[PDB]
């Protein structure tokens, strides 16, 4: 019956994700207070991330139910590839629209002309292109069940280039940010806009810091209680379910096109 | 005997242990996809794979590396 109560668990959370990343894509491709404004790009290639990330909790369900693995080698390879690869971008996604933010707020003083697209699309094909080049290399590098042959160097490495440097490039780019506009009424688009991402990086960091710290705890030599781990394991995957209700929330032309 | 008790970052421990429990046992306990913890120390003979997790066992001195 717990194998039971798990699976439907993990397809409601699956059907969630994919719902909440759905609605949001076509809102963003849609309307008009977020199809004309191009930043929301970002948000729309997030939410795909997050959507196709529902290849990765089937399998792991699959694991925890069966106790075993049962798709081959080179299946567990690809599998435990693709399964950082998409935290790791999701993250330095996080960080390319702050990063893209502090430029902006940056190069107003030596003006710009509408060709906004093009600089969006451009970020976009460059953080998938830093996440797949920043997490397969340590990879590659380094009955049935899917394991890592590890040194305990790949540990480290994975939560660095995947956790601790992202969130400490973020955080040195929000305080220059907030510098910048100490130095120099109503809301506007740019703030609301500013203010989801801000709650949307907070849920993040809260989501996936317990399992990275851990983690970087069993590296480092600690022994970690088991279910605890796995449900800090788990809980990402919920931040990813999480995150549409973060833009419908908080923002309300989003919540009206997902009415429509 | 004289095996690997701790194996991580920041140095490799390698201990002996009282005598009755001479032989060293590596237990391999597998959480998620990429966490396989080992449990490295010394048994009389070898313990018990309980959940069924591979536990290589030794007789040797330094086998469970």
């Amino acid at each position: 019956q717990v194998t039971l109560t798990l699976v439907c668990l993990a397809g409601l959370l699956m059907l969630l994700t994919v719902f909440g990343n759905v609605l949001v894509i076509i809102a963003v491709f849609t309307s008009r207070a977020l199809k004309a404004p191009q930043n929301l790009f970002l948000v729309s290639l997030a939410s795909a991330d997050i959507l196709v990330a529902t290849l990765v909790i089937p399998f792991s369900l699959a694991n925890e139910v069966m106790g075993y693995w049962y798709f081959g080698k080179a299946w567990c390879e690809i599998y435990l590839a693709l399964d950082v690869l998409f935290c790791t971008s999701s993250i330095v996604h996080l960080c390319a629209i702050s990063l893209d933010r502090y430029w902006s707020i940056t190069q107003a003083i030596e003006y710009n002309l509408k060709r906004t697209p093009r600089r969006i699309k451009a970020i976009i094909i460059t953080v998938w292109v830093i996440s797949a080049v920043i997490s397969f290399p340590p990879l590659i590098s380094i009955e049935p069940r899917c394991e890592i042959n590890d040194q305990k160097w790949y540990v480290i490495s994975s939560c660095i280039g995947s956790f601790f440097a992202p969130c400490l490039i973020m955080i040195l780019v929000y305080v220059r940010i907030y510098q910048i506009a100490k130095r120099r009424g109503r809301q506007n688009r740019e703030k609301r806009f500013t203010f989801v991402l801000a709650v949307v990086i907070g849920v993040f960091v809260v989501c996936w810091f317990p399992f990275f710290f851990t983690y970087t705890l069993t590296a480092v030599g600690c022994s970690v209680p088991r279910t605890l781990f796995k449900f800090f394991f788990w809980f990402g995957y919920c931040n990813s379910s999480l995150n549409p209700v973060i833009y419908t929330i908080f923002n309300h032309d989003f919540r009206r096109a997902f009415k429509k | 005997l004289t095996c690997v008790t701790k194996n991580t970052i920041f140095g490799i421990t390698t201990e002996n242990c009282p005598a009755g429990q001479n032989l060293c046992f590596k237990r391999w306990h597998y959480v998620i996809p990429r966490y396989t913890e080992i449990t490295r120390g010394c048994a009389a003979t070898c313990p018990i794979p309980e959940n069924y997790d591979s536990i290589h066992c030794c007789k040797t001195d330094k086998c469970n590396e």
